[PDB]
RNA sequence: UAUCUGGUUGAUCCUGCCAGUAGUCAUAUGCUUGUCUCAAAGAUUAAGCCAUGCAUGUCUAAGUAUAAGCAAUUUAUACAGUGAAACUGCGAAUGGCUCAUUAAAUCAGUUAUCGUUUAUUUGAUAGUAUACUUGGAUAACCGUGGUAAUUCUAGAGCUAAUACAUGCUUAAAAUCCCGACUGUUUGGAAGGGAUGUAUUUAUUAGAUAAAAAUUUGAUGAUUCAUAAUAACUUUUCGAAUCGCAUGGCCUUGUGCUGGCGAUGGUUCAUUCAAAUUUCUGCCCUAUCAACUUUCGAUGGUAGGAUAGUGGCCUACCAUGGUUUCAACGGGUAACGGGGAAUAAGGGUUCGAUUCCGGAGAGGGAGCCUGAGAAACGGCUACCACAUCCAAGGAAGGCAGCAGGCGCGCAAAUUACCCAAUCCCGACACGGGGAGGUAGUGACAAUAAAUAACGAUACAGGUUGUAAUUGGAAUGAGUACAAUGUAAAUACCUUAACGAGGAACAAUUGGAGGGCAAGUCUGGUGCCAGCAGCCGCGGUAAUUCCAGCUCCAAAAGCGUAUAUUAAAGUUGUUGCAGUUAAAAAGCUCGUAGUUGAACCUUGGGCUUGGCUGGCCGGUCCUGGACCCAGCCGAGCCUUUCCUUCUGGCCAGGACUUUUACUUUGAAAAAAUUAGAGUGUUCAAAGCAGGCCUUUGCUCGAAUAUAUUAGCAUGGAAUAAUAGAAUAGGACGUUAUGGUUCU
RNA sequence: CGGCACCUUACGAGAAAUCAAAGUCUUUGGGUUCUGGGGGGAGUAUGGUCGCAAGGCUGAAACUUAAAGGAAUUGACGGAAG
RNA sequence: CCCGUCGCUACUACCGAUUGAAUGGCUUAGUGAGGCCUCCGGAUUGGUUUAGGGAACCGAGAAGCUGGUCAAACUUGGUCAUUUAGAGGAAGUAAAAGUCGUAACAAGGUUUCCGUAGGUGAACCUGCGGAAGGAUCAU
């Protein structure tokens, strides 16, 4: 089938190659998985050294980080908004690592209020108001606020992603190969980082 | 292609085994073990070529079977064991402890050692490197990994193992003036002392010794065994010759005077 | 397979197959010493030959080198234990000074004729071929055995033999029982 | 053995070829053949085609036994011994064969995996927060069968596991997160979740220039080892397994505890391997000069795929990469190498083939199982052949062993056996056309018979014989027998038989020259024929056809072909070029080859080493002084020879590049040279030798390899670099100032 | 100094004629380019390439042959001189 | 001594109409077996199993199906290489020296030879420019 070999192609010379051998099981090659978000559905692949891959075909969720406040949670994965590769690959919404994707914002959003006591988006409507104000005014005991005071002031976050929160969605890159493991992780964009994917996004 | 090699022609065997050409096609094939096939000696070859106990390969066989021979105080029962170097080979039957050891013309002579020294033997610290867990240890020459070594063990040392409980009783440093057995090259078999070792990074160090004789030889890293902490203390009963090369001329003389 | 025996000629016929200058010395060398053809002359040509070859490489050396002496000593001790080589010339130049002559003078049908055991010389070969001496208490019958020094006293008839004290041979046997 | 000889002319000296000569681990063939050791053998032309049979199966006390198998009653009514059939496990990926493809490919030597997989072996590694032991199939077995055909199998009835799928069993705390109540100046806390190891993320440890106003491993080098934090998982595994003894404690309950092991199992290391990969190196051809690049060629970024790196593949973007130092193309009567032949040396030709690496199983292609295969004595499909057929269908792969056809100039018995070597298996027990032994075998090589000595007798110079006269010796062969062997044949030993033409009969070519050996006789009569070349034969042929004689080699000798020496006729060593073949019509000129001289010499001192003696000091042999000699040094000479710390080694900081050469390490074994060793010698082989040994004991070397790479001493020879608009070198502790750690 | 040359000699070279280079070459090494490998077939065929063409440059093989040729000696011969 | 046309015989190679023929490799395009992945699908076969008749919903799951991928094989075409046929043409060599002449070798009876261009049965002749390997080292 596939080979990775390299006898077939011509060499730096730009000579042909006469046929060496037939060939080669411990240099071949396989099919592109071609991971979607779907109902989960996992082939396992019998490779080399009697070893297991793990092909995903589709996938719904993941496990996402914050390397800035070192939070990982899992969550679903919406789709994907692009690609660095190729951008047919956002249009069918494939999943690969390096990919840029949205992710619901809500389990992490509920871990900020019980780690930090305010709440994110800091959207200005009725609702949101409403779900402001039950966080700040919910029971707790006495010491509780206190712990929460000292986590008071490194609680604000950079803009663009406090901004994101209203909508409920969060950007990230996948940071595992679906292909490959059989998981679809990844961490939450941040920085400049984020901000340069931004630029294109919005165009 | 397709797999590992399972025989040994007779001419591809390793030299200092000294089979015969005329015995047979294949020789014996050592199977995975402690030592390098290249670098070791089948139980087979020993019982048969060395001590000619036994007559022929079958022979051999019977007497594993009722597990007389051991190596380093277990028994084994493959004919084709990768025995090597410092290792004790056992044979309580005839009541003989052995220790394999180079004699100075390169190839493995036959050293009986006493009961007690039976009991011990030397490993070259290969690699110091942390475990799982948090917990360091060392590889020896022979692959042996021993948990918990004493933190000053580093890699080229020699330790001394027990032998049964499998610890450290005592190793030696590895520094200039230290007791060396070589194990490889053309210079395999002799014993001297370290005078210099020239560090090249990147590549192959080489161990700058004195022989007994005042003579001087440069040999790879690779190939070096601490055998003793300073000259003429060996931790081990070195074999005839005590590591020392002679020339052909003085060994002629020393043959035509030894028989007449 | 079984790795290979090795195996290599002893002589080498000359370049110039019929130079009567040669033609009669070879007659002449083999007739007084009754030997069987001239490849028993190029036997001797051919292994003397490779002596001098082993000496001239050795005269080139630079002396007191100890490949010029090992080898150099190793290879006189092994001619004068022969007698091919005078005790008296040990200086490796004798070895160049060596002759076919000298050597067929150690063969064991030269040696057993001069020992009188047989008439003539063609008589002492057949000494040997008929397997009537013994040299030491191993009866030989090469005519081509050298003989050593020390093997030099020790030639003599076979006890079995009936020239030397064993029972009468065929044709006795036959006749005196007849 | 570092060799030449015949042939152009009336004769000569050349140039030059033809011919002569010798070998071939080189093939065929002609003639012939007595022995011993050893021994190649359908490669060449067809990797052309195959009848027949064999070539891989395997069980221990330690996986599963109700065979309606066997055997006896046995420590046994759960089984117990042996043990067919099957399930399970392992192997079948080795071995053996062939050399078609294949020309930076294979291969060689030498590197890296800080870029990876790895059954097996060997060590290490796991208390993790229905249990007195879980389920349901199923083979063999039983019996209804169908097809002509096969190692085709269809219903039915059972039953089992280290097979298949599940599943608890255990320390002690300790830490972390959430956290009601509470103390109320920030603690205490009831109550919940997380703790081993596997997978995948993300984030933190992973430190080390010496005094003033607490740990931390490895590397030349890492995001390395390991640890932790937040989690994630069609949740890996932390044993529902098998044999022998049966012990100890009494709280005498089938109570609690436990010795040696089988097998299995997570990870690490190790080992047998694998896969890539660094550098330098391959025959002919320019009547092959430009090649690669749509559609991967050169690179980048990202991804996919892989065991993993990498255009290996995809998307996007640049326009790169190779080449007269021979790229690319073509031929190859091309698998590569270790090696072989020939050789004074330098070289030339060969290498299918006893070892190593590679490739292939008719030509392609694709996969299952498995650690390991793109496997062919595994399958599937096509193409080409091809076997049976009941015409529906079914089965193929000898470039394995022997054997059959074809092709050729060209190549063995359808023998025996696991006894020796080793491999595979559950393994002291089975299997092995692997391997060994025999059959054919003038492939080669070693040793080596067909005679010897007398007496007469003439010739003859004290004896060399030439004829007719003998008594011995012996193996060629023939055979008891013993040895030899797995069993035989053979060898060796051996009773008896075995030689006068000792018919127990030696041949192969020749006899003009080269080139050794006739001008002998008869036959033919330019004819037959010979003749490698020159020529001989036209009626006395030194040369044809016959006899006699003689020569060379001898169980061996010619022919043909190819190749090596000869050949200094391929010339680097080492040819020739005015006239014999051959200096471009002549200048320019590029790559290439080659390039003036010049830079610390001399002096002086001290000292180490080995040659000759003198010493003699003589059992050839050993000492200061003495003479020189030949080297190695160590200082001073205006002085290169890196520089500091610990204190010639060990820890740091610096360096023009080389080329060259010493030495070291390496360059597998075999082959070659060569040490030792009386295989009766020898070819060989690595055995062996010892007063005859309830064991002692030399060995089983050492050289050569040679280009590439590594280390090392040196500084002539040949290059390379520096200080000219000074952007130069020192201030070691020069002054400051700028910053960084 | 540079030339174009010439005369004698042969230290030396050469097969010789001859040679001041054709020497310093078996006592074989200053650098470098090109060319030849018995005579014909044959500078032919073919391919390529340059040219308007004529042709140039590059360039075989089959086959055939024991000689072809160089310098000089003697003779013979000359429709050569003395 | 010697050269060349022509004639005979034999052999070797070349050119040559036949858009010649054959064989083998590579390959454009077309069609395209088979496997593998994937997508559904869902013969039957157990229950995560639950139900007053049994409805479910959970798992394994064969054939088959969709799209891909590797791609055998054939057809067409192109190309390269190696063989091979051919009327006729034009050479070469051998044979014996058949026919015509005498070109060369002497000053070869016109000195020869080179390059080039014409011509001629053939050897060859002639022009133009060279050379001496000339028949002159010399006025």
């Amino acid at each position: 089938g596939i080979s990775r070999d390299s006898r077939h192609k011509r060499s730096a010379t730009g000579a042909k190659r006469a046929q060496f051998r037939k060939k080669r099981k411990f240099e071949l090659g396989r099919q592109p998985a071609n991971t979607k978000i779907g109902p989960k559905r996992i082939h396992s692949v019998r490779t080399r050294g009697g070893n297991q891959k793990f092909r995903a075909l589709r996938v719904e969720t993941g496990n996402f980080s914050w390397g800035s406040e070192g939070v990982s949670r899992k969550t679903r994965i919406a789709g994907v908004v692009y690609h660095p590769s190729n951008n047919e690959l956002v249009r069918t919404n494939t999943l690969t690592k390096s990919a840029v994707v949205q992710i619901d914002a809500t389990p992490f959003r509920q871990w900020y209020e019980n780690h930090y006591g305010a709440t994110l988006g800091k959207k200005k409507g009725g609702a949101h108001a409403a779900h402001a104000a039950e966080v700040a005014d919910a029971k707790r005991s006495r010491k509780v606020e206190r712990k929460l005071a000292a986590r008071s002031g490194a609680a604000a976050i950079e803009s663009a992603v406090d901004s994101q929160f209203g909508s409920g969605r969060l950007y990230a890159v996948i940071s595992s190969r679906p292909g490959q493991s059989g998981r679809c992780d990844g961490y939450i964009l941040e920085g400049e980082e984020l901000a340069f994917y931004l630029r294109r996004l919005t165009a | 292609a397709r797999g590992p090699k399972k025989h040994l022609k007779r001419l591809a065997a390793p030299s200092h085994w000294m089979l015969d050409k005329l015995s047979g096609t294949y020789a014996p094939r050592p199977s995975a073990g402690p030592h390098k096939l290249r670098e070791s000696l089948p139980l087979v070859v020993f019982l048969r070529n060395r001590l000619k106990y036994a007559l022929n390969g079958r022979e051999v066989k019977a007497i594993m079977m009722q597990q007389h021979v051991q190596v380093d105080g277990k028994v084994r029962t493959d004919t084709t064991y990768p025995a090597g170097f410092m290792d004790v080979i056992t044979l309580e039957a005839t009541n003989e402890h052995f220790r394999l050891v180079y004699d100075v013309k390169g190839k493995f002579a036959v050293h009986r050692i006493s009961a007690e020294e039976a009991a011990y033997k030397l490993g070259k610290v290969k690699k110091v490197q942390l475990g799982k867990k948090g917990v360091p240890y060392v590889v020896t020459h022979d692959g042996r990994t021993i948990r918990y070594p004493d933190p000053l063990i580093r890699a080229n040392d020699t330790v001394k193992i027990d032998l049964a409980t499998g610890k450290i009783d005592d190793f030696i440093k590895f520094d200039t003036g230290r007791l060396v057995m070589v194990t490889g090259g053309r210079n395999l078999g002799r014993v001297g002392v370290i005078v210099h070792r020239e560090k090249h990074e990147g590549g192959f160090d080489l161990v700058h010794i004195k022989d007994a004789l005042e003579n001087t030889f440069v040999t790879r890293l690779s190939n070096v065994f601490v055998i003793g902490t300073e000259a003429g203390k060996p931790w081990v009963s070195l074999p005839k010759g005590k590591g020392i090369k002679l020339s052909i001329s003085e060994e002629r003389d020393r043959r035509r005077a030894q028989q007449g | 397979p079984r790795a290979p025996r090795t195996y290599s000629k002893t002589y080498s016929v000359p370049k110039r197959p019929y130079e009567s200058a040669r033609l009669d010395a070879e007659l002449k060398l083999a007739g007084e010493y009754g030997l069987k053809n001239k490849r028993e002359i190029y036997r001797i040509g051919f292994q003397l030959s490779k002596i001098r070859r082993a000496a001239r490489d050795l005269l080139t050396r630079d002396e007191k080198d100890p490949k010029r002496l090992f080898e150099g000593n190793a290879l006189i001790r092994r001619l004068v234990r022969i007698g091919v080589l005078s005790e008296d010339k040990m200086k490796l130049d004798y070895v160049l000074a060596l002759k076919p002559e000298d050597f067929l003078e150690r063969r064991l049908q030269t040696q057993v004729f001069k020992l009188g055991l047989a008439r003539s010389i063609h008589h002492a070969r057949v000494l040997i071929t008929q397997r009537h001496i013994a040299v030491g208490k191993q009866i030989v019958n090469i005519p081509s055995f050298t003989v050593r020094l020390d093997s030099q006293k020790h030639i003599d008839f076979a006890h079995n033999s009936p020239y030397g004290g064993g029972r009468a041979g065929r044709v006795k046997r036959k006749n005196q029982g007849k």
